[PDB]
């Protein structure tokens, strides 16, 4: 099974 | 130089999206929180390519807008792999400005300070316990201007405490491009 | 001293109970097996507070009877967080003993001997694979009589062999209050 | 996304 993006991390 | 987490999916989401390999989800950010069925970590998108640790990723595919993507770069020894970043994904711009003052983004958006202590090392200012870093491999270390310098690869731990870190120099990501 | 696990929820249960944050389940025993969308770790109630490791919990709310329980104490730099215990919640008592003879309890109920090697360090009498301790951060480090001396953070390992542990002492938990 | 108790270890 694949690797999945479950979230993000917004920089500034 | 702040950063905040954001979930885009729950377990049912990882599960169905790892099975079908298809991810209709909009890519936004720079640092992505990614997961397999046995661990979770981060991925930093640099120069149009998604970089992450081979230790977390292995030879696995990345769920994509049109189906699963094959790694286009893989270096088992320098523990780093990458998939072409899916069209419409933000990407960090490299550093090379000599700054020794680096900041790494963890999986919870904690901008923790590190001093470059070598070519792929960086002294950790506030020696956190090692458990603290768990699940943060694959994430970036930026130079004061917010540009990328490498990918947090592992932890230089001394029986408990992590007083420094190992990362893939952005230069060793380019010799492989 | 023996412990035994008991599963209280399946897939559908964690997912719905995690969305809403509404857990009308009555809490029992002193250590809780908790999970998020990614990992699955452990939690220990010591003197009225459901404690756990920050790498696992981030800053998430615990699923509670009244709804989502925003967490109370938070020493991120020690990778620690805890929530005010839910109704019933059988808490543990701090040390009293001085005894350097501890035991680590895993997410499968393994009472395994550790020797108080420091303020937070501790030796394992017989090393095992690091997979053995997977999903146990948040667990307890007890004393001979069964008191809560520390919340387990991570194994100290080299070459896939884990021979030591890194925990937060019951005493710094209290210092947090 | 909240932390859910999915089981427990009964001490003795
Ligand atoms: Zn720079
Ligand atoms: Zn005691």
């Amino acid at each position: 099974g694949s690797v999945v993006i479950v979230g993000r991390i917004i920089l500034s | 130089i702040t950063a905040y987490s954001q979930q885009t999916r729950g377990l049912l989401g990882c599960i169905i999206t790892s099975l079908t390999g298809r991810d209709k989800n909009q890519v936004e950010g720079e640092v992505q929180v990614v997961s397999t069925a046995t661990q979770s970590f981060l991925a930093t998108c640099v120069n149009g390519v998604c970089w992450t640790v081979y230790h977390g990723a292995g030879s696995k595919t990345l769920a994509g807008p049109k189906g699963p993507i094959t790694q286009m770069y893989t270096n088992v020894d320098q523990d780093l792999v990458g998939w072409q970043a899916p069209p419409g994904a933000r990407s960090l711009t490299p550093c090379t400005c000599g700054s020794s003052d680096l900041y790494l983004v963890t999986r919870h958006a904690d901008v923790i300070p590190v001093r470059r202590r070598g070519d792929s090392r960086g002294s950790l200012l506030s020696p956190r316990p090692v458990s603290y870093l768990k699940g943060s491999s694959g994430g970036p270390l930026l130079c004061p201007s917010g540009h990328a310098v490498g990918i947090f690869r592992a932890a230089v731990c001394t029986r408990g405490v992590a007083k420094a870190v190992d990362f893939v120099p952005v230069e060793s990501m380019e010799t492989t491009m």
